[PDB]
Order: C-alpha cells, then sequence, then structure tokens
C-alpha cells in the first residue's frame, strides 16, 4: 500500500533518528493509512457542507483548521 | 516530488474512504500527500525523543505507539498495537 523504503527515508530526515527497526516502517505504513482515511473523511464533510461532490484543497484546510489533532498541519494547509 | 509518498498510493487510500462517485481534485491529493509526510516527521520526532531518553539506538514500534499516544492519535493506537504484536509473532 505504501512503500516502506520511502517511509524510512522520510523518517531518517529526523535529527536523532539513528537506526530504525524493520517493524517501524511497517507499523508506520498502517498508521499513515489510518491518518489519510481520517483526514480524507473529515475533508469530505466540508465538501458536502458546500454542496459539492468534489473534494478540494480548501476542504482539507477546513478539516485541519477545525480538528485539534491536525493542529500540526494548520500552517501547511492554510485556508 | 520525492520527499513524499507516491501520489497515486496516497490517492487510492483517500478514494477508499469516500462514496464511489466522489471526485478528488489534484490539489487535494497533493495536499494530503504533503500532510502525510508531515505526519511521519511529526510522529518520528516524538518517538526519537523517547528512544533517546531511554538510551536506545533504534526507533522501534513501541516508540511510535508511545509517540502517537502523546501527540493525540489515541484512536489509532489500539489497532496499531494489535497489528504490531502480530507482526512480531
Amino acid at each position: 500500500q505504501l512503500p516502506l523504503a520511502r517511509i524510512k527515508k522520510i523518517m531518517k530526515a529526523d535529527e536523532d533518528v539513528r537506526m530504525i527497526s524493520a517493524e517501524a516502517p511497517v507499523l508506520f505504513a498502517k498508521a499513515c493509512e489510518l491518518f489519510i482515511l481520517e483526514l480524507t473523511i473529515r475533508s469530505w464533510l466540508h465538501a458536502e457542507e458546500n454542496k459539492r461532490r468534489t473534494l478540494q484543497r480548501n476542504d482539507v484546510a477546513a478539516a485541519i483548521a477545525r480538528t485539534d489533532v491536525f493542529d500540526f498541519l494548520v500552517d501547511i494547509v492554510p485556508r | 516530488q520525492d520527499r513524499f509518498l507516491p501520489i497515486a498510493n496516497v490517492s487510492r487510500i483517500m478514494k477508499r474512504s469516500l462514496p464511489a462517485n466522489a471526485k478528488i481534485s489534484k490539489e487535494a491529493k497533493e495536499t494530503v500527500q504533503e500532510c502525510v509526510s508531515e505526519f511521519i516527521s511529526f510522529v518520528t520526532g516524538e518517538a526519537s525523543d523517547k528512544c533517546q531518553r531511554e538510551k536506545r539506538k533504534t526507533i522501534n514500534g513501541d516508540d511510535l505507539l508511545w509517540a502517537m499516544t502523546t501527540l493525540g492519535f489515541e484512536a489509532y493506537v489500539g489497532p496499531l498495537k494489535s497489528y504490531l504484536n502480530r507482526y512480531r509473532e
């Protein structure tokens, strides 16, 4: 579903990242899936509030802005 | 475009959460693609602090689970923990 080597690469951009167990990119692949699914459905709710069947960037920004867990993304995807 | 997970893989997962006739704009896909990389970096930084505080060299799955709990992703941690225990068996 998501390439482990690329996950490991993104992980290794970290300051203290050092060595990485094999299980960690595998677990991450599953975590990223859960994150994408939740971000996407929260965004869809904003598209349906605006009477659209197309999910747009402003829908992701809206979902991020009103979800406390997605606080870390508010400056990446401003409304 | 290689700081990111591949756009089609991300978008295929996005599409699974939506009605079959939903449409996803290319900019929405690119946005979520960028958000996923920030998710990895955000969670890794926390797990790294944990791994280092406990004088270990290797980030493992328990470090990630602890990091997700700390950062407020508690809804994911239960199912990920079960996933991790099965991978290790």
